[PDB]
Order: structure tokens, then C-alpha cells, then sequence
């Protein structure tokens, strides 16, 4: 009866849901840090 | 109406005693509505 009872509370609040990906280019979050990867990443050499 | 002796003699108060009631107890039938449906709503799936 439980089961059937949180079935049905699935069954009422399941629906389609609106999807969408975001492309995310983190060469542009590292602009917003000016510190953007192209170069952030060669100077790295280092063996800390 | 007695004899020399004070026995009656006449015929004494016969009476016929009561014939046993027949039990009755109360029988009723069951009473009770019906259940009305719940709200309707399109669910997420298909008919099938």
C-alpha cells in the first residue's frame, strides 16, 4: 500500500520537463579571470 | 363442598400453563453508499 501510494504521488508530480544543454567554452569563464587557459595552461611546468 | 374427612369433592383448578415463546431477534441488512471517483487528470503517459 505504501508502494502503491508513492507510485501514484510519482504518477501525479511526472510530466515532460523543458531540456537544454549549455555549451560551455571555458576558454571564456577563464577570460572572466584574464588568466584565459591558452596561456594559463603552457606556463604550468613545474614539478610542485 | 368437603367430605367427612375435609377432602374436597370437587375437581380442583386445572390449568392449562403457557406454551414457551418462540425467540426473535432483530435482523437488518447491511447499509452503506458508494464511493465517488476521484478528479480526473492527464497523466504523463501515453494510453497504452
Amino acid at each position: 500500500l505504501n508502494l502503491a501510494e508513492m507510485e501514484q504521488a510519482w504518477l501525479k508530480r511526472d510530466s515532460r520537463s523543458l531540456e537544454v544543454t549549455r555549451t560551455v567554452s571555458l576558454a571564456a569563464v577563464y577570460r572572466t579571470d584574464n588568466v584565459t587557459l591558452a596561456e594559463g595552461i603552457a606556463d604550468l611546468l613545474k614539478g610542485n | 363442598n368437603l367430605s367427612i374427612d375435609g377432602q374436597p369433592l370437587s375437581l380442583p383448578v386445572f390449568a392449562a400453563p403457557a406454551d414457551p415463546a418462540a425467540l426473535l431477534s432483530a435482523a437488518a441488512a447491511a447499509s452503506g453508499g458508494s464511493k465517488p471517483l476521484p478528479s480526473a487528470d492527464i497523466p504523463a503517459m501515453r494510453f497504452p
